[PDB]
């Protein structure tokens, strides 16, 4: 996201003379810094992304509708630690109140 | 509604209507950052790069007009198919209120919230 | 014989995949990428092994970077050289150039597939088409492969 | 009400930026976006508790609490289905209160941890005499309501229910700990009229 | 409001049959047939004057505003040679005539002049009334006194009579 | 419960083109089939020469093995296009009578009781998804033909 200096708006990528030209639609072109040579790009691996339930494990302890398992806790020492089963990988996650992550949290 | 009927206004020109200047803070309302670099946040701006460069068949002249008058010039051209100074300003002051009791009312219905509306907008 | 005759296409034995925009000259030093800078190391180790294959004076300036799935090549049984050949016949305005096949852990493969000014002839192959959107068409007939 | 609650921050004071970062709550009545909040299930439990009283919060108001996006959102428009359901109450606070003291008396190597530990107990407020009551004509529902014994809740609020289907469930799992139930159900609830006959 | 401890509650001679009892008191409280009537009702009170102020309005110009609008029961018109009868249902089968109501209209107007009306109640028209609304003579009568009227006691109301 | 042990544990390894939740899935599925033996203590507790139902599903008349082990011994699990019950109510729940992620079979459509015995209310609930399926299916198959 290239910001013109003069306006707040996007500057398009010209890909001129092997070096990045940010032009904008009042002119203002920039030079680009070898940062900025990837044009695109794509990971196959994506898996389930970590922000995907980032949200949702860290209220997972406080969700009635969770459920629990008799596992101890190593931090709090509860009886009870709530289990998460997310991904297609069906990965189980045990979390508890106190802070505590079975998934190397 | 009857005004504005079918017709596919990009967001972005919404976005400059109500006041918003820079593109910086368009993409923001929609992302909530643009520091962070988690791969949504990444994703979504690319995807709102691609919307906000691709050029709409209807409002293409209007697109890369810096001024919000103008635009409001350019949607009255378009729903209107249905002294100077004073003129510009008393229409598009009407349209611009047309638009902000039709655009989420339940979000409110007077300038005063336009700002608010814009943020849901981006939600 | 039904392992055999499966279709295995060059998309599925990468885990990713840039499109770079650089230039590589045997004698030239050029722009790269600062998180695949290290990557000249092996390149160059390519340029000394292999004599009869060096850069042509035809490469258009565009570059794709492909990370090779070792677990799938010893799966699907598929070697380094056959992926090679295979992409070298089937498309021939590209020049290869890979890393070393020892497929030990924690030494990826990588495969630089840079274009030539034969794909960009006409740019304008049917009506004004950018270099940008024709590499992009060249990648994905690469991943088809 | 929920303008003048401290939790509640308006839009105006708090930016997107913070939103974000800060793992902020975004606060919503009848989908209007009306400010922000520091903890989502603080606030869901402490309205819940209000309405449960029934006058800070009146009873036919939905209150719920998504857990995959940190919102919470206040319902009161009509069209809303809603059903009774008995309430269960445990004794989670105390039986974590107990667990800790064990775990301080193991870390001490007294050995009587194991005593500490109590078990614990789910139930429901609804008892026989309730019962007869409500056949005799002198309690109704609304006395229920007016009291903890049941609420009123909605297919939104139901996401954040877990019921058990019948009283039997509930003294199945009267000392399980790993199935805390929210509600109870009387399972000839989930049938009309023409059904029940 | 504090509870009595969970622990206390003596509750486990309970059977299923005691729990029909829950079902029983909730049946009671919201009825086999209701929101009907009462959906009609939050209409005709604030909705009917809502929607009327949602419709509020050398060039001479006259807009129309509805502050007031007051509805009324049946009304029946017109009966030996008499504007206002308490209309029954039972009549209004019988006879076929509609069970609707007289509704005024009084406002004020705006008065421009670029280059106003006064109006007093007056009856545009009549507006149907459900059976067992508050608008409807049957609400507020015993079951005796509806076996006077004619209808049926037991009948739960809620339906339009018309045509 | 061995399967679910399993899984907690992580040692289910779906096989190739399947994924874990699938190869779950199937699992779960194979596991809760009913066995042949079923029918030996409904053929001990009826008199083939005075039992009428009997009589009359054995001679072809009516009904089928499938109606006597639903009506008596039970009817076991419910499926919907060859797979259990799907979470459609929430993330990760079938029903409001169970927790996220639940792990018995019975949350999925296991029905342990029969007809005479009587239905709970999530047996009847998964019942009549069944029962509506078919309804359906056979409304869409007459229009369509
Ligand atoms: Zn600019
Ligand atoms: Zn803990």
């Amino acid at each position: 996201m290239k910001i013109c200096k003069a306006c707040s708006s996007c500057m398009v990528r010209t890909y001129v003379d092997g070096n990045i030209i940010f032009r904008c639609s009042c002119g203002e072109s920039v030079q680009g810094d070898s940062q900025n040579l990837l044009v695109s790009s794509k990971v196959y691996h994506t898996g389930e992304m970590e922000d995907k339930y980032k949200i949702f494990i860290k209220n997972a302890p406080f969700d009635p509708t969770n459920c629990q398992i008799k596992k101890d806790c190593p931090n709090c020492h509860l009886d009870y630690l709530t289990q998460i089963c997310i991904g297609s990988q069906k990965i189980i996650i045990l979390v508890c109140r106190c802070g505590y992550m079975s998934n190397r949290g | 509604s009857t005004k504005f009927s079918k017709l596919r206004i990009p967001w972005y020109l919404i976005f400059r209507m109500f006041g918003m200047t820079g593109d910086d803070s368009i993409i923001e309302q929609v992302v909530f950052d643009l520091e962070s670099n988690s791969p949504v946040n990444t994703f979504m701006i690319e995807i709102l790069e691609k919307s906000i460069h691709v050029l709409d068949p209807i409002f293409q002249p209007v697109q890369h007009e810096p001024n919000r008058e103008k635009i409001i010039q350019f949607l009255s051209e378009k729903v209107s198919k249905f002294s100077d100074e004073n003129a510009v300003q008393y229409l598009n002051e009407r349209q611009l209120t047309i638009l902000d009791k039709i655009l989420l009312p339940h979000m409110g219905q007077t300038a005063d919230t336009r700002v608010r509306k814009l943020r849901f907008l981006g939600l | 014989i039904a392992n055999s005759i499966e279709l295995i296409t060059f998309e599925r034995l990468i885990l990713q995949w840039h499109l770079l925009y650089e230039t590589y000259s045997s004698t030239k030093k050029n722009v790269m990428y600062p998180d695949f800078a290290s990557d000249v190391e092996w390149m160059t180790d390519f340029l000394e092994n292999h004599p009869l294959l060096q850069p042509p004076e035809d490469i258009a300036n565009w570059c794709i970077r492909l990370e090779l799935n070792k677990t799938t090549m010893i799966l699907k049984s598929i070697s380094l050289e056959s992926i090679i050949n295979s992409l070298r016949a089937k498309h021939p305005n590209t020049y290869i150039m890979h890393s070393v096949e020892n497929t030990a852990s924690g030494i990826p493969i990588i495969i630089r597939i840079y274009l030539r000014e034969s794909a960009f002839r006409r740019s304008t192959n049917t009506r004004m088409a950018t270099d940008e959107k024709i590499a992009v068409n060249v990648v994905d007939k690469l991943l088809n492969s | 009400r929920l303008l003048s609650d401290p939790a509640i921050q308006q839009l105006a004071d708090v930016s997107n930026k913070d939103i974000v970062r800060k793992g902020l709550a975004r606060v919503f009545i009848n989908g209007e976006w009306i400010g922000c909040c520091t903890n989502a299930f603080e606030l869901a439990q402490r309205y819940r508790m209000f309405r449960r009283e029934g006058k800070i919060v009146h009873p036919h108001t939905t209150i719920y609490w998504d857990s995959m996006v940190d919102e919470v959102e206040f319902w009161l428009d009509v069209g809303r289905l809603t059903r009774p359901l008995l309430i269960v109450d445990n004794n989670i606070e105390k039986y974590n209160q107990a667990c800790y003291k064990a775990a301080e008396a193991r870390k001490k190597g007294d050995k009587d941890w194991e005593k500490h530990k109590i078990p614990f107990i789910q139930n429901t407020r609804f008892t026989s005499q309730m019962a007869k009551d409500i056949l005799a004509g002198t309690l109704t529902l609304e006395d229920l309501v007016a009291q903890g014994i049941c609420e009123f809740i909605t297919p939104e609020e139901a996401e954040n229910c877990l019921v058990a289907f019948s009283i039997i469930e509930l003294r199945k799992h009267k000392h399980d700990v790993t199935r805390r139930f929210t509600h109870v159900d009387v399972p000839q609830a989930i049938l009309g009229l023409a059904a029940l006959v | 409001i504090t509870y009595g401890p969970i622990e206390t509650v003596d509750n486990e001679e309970l059977t299923e049959a005691d729990m029909l009892s829950f079902i029983s008191a909730a049946v009671n409280s919201t009825g086999l047939i209701g929101y009907n009537i009462k959906s009609f009702d939050d209409l005709m009170d604030n909705g009917i004057p809502q929607i009327v102020k949602q419709m509020f309005n050398e060039s001479v110009q006259i807009q129309f505003n509805f502050t007031d609008v007051n509805i009324e029961r049946p009304q029946h018109r017109n009966y030996s040679q008499g504007n206002k009868i308490n209309l029954l249902p039972n009549k209004a089968r019988l006879c076929g005539l509609s069970y609707s109501g007289p509704v005024n209209l009084a406002a004020e107007v705006i008065l421009t002049a670029h280059y106003r009306a006064s109006i007093p109640p007056f009856q545009v028209s009549t507006f149907p009334i459900m059976r067992g609304s508050n608008r409807c003579h049957t609400h507020h009568l015993s079951k005796t006194a509806k076996k006077e009227i004619g209808e049926d006691p037991n009948e739960p109301g809620g339906y339009f009579i018309a045509r | 419960e061995e399967i679910n042990n399993r899984l907690l544990h992580g040692d289910i390894m779906p096989p190739i083109g399947l994924t874990t939740h699938d190869f779950y899935e199937k699992l779960q599925l194979n596991a809760l089939k009913f066995p042949d033996r079923i029918l030996k203590p409904i053929m001990n507790s009826i008199n083939p020469e005075t039992n009428g139902l009997f009589q009359m599903v054995a001679t072809g008349a009516k009904g089928s093995n499938p109606n006597m082990i639903h009506i008596m011994a039970g009817i076991g699990q419910i499926e919907i296009n060859t797979q259990r019950i799907q979470p459609q109510f929430s993330f990760g729940r079938t029903l409001v009578y169970y927790p996220r992620f639940a792990l018995e079979a019975q949350a999925y459509g296991f029905i342990c009781n029969s007809y005479i015995a009587g239905l709970t209310s999530p047996e009847f609930i998964f019942g009549e998804m069944n029962g509506r399926f078919d309804l359906i299916n056979k409304a869409l198959s007459t229009s369509s033909t």
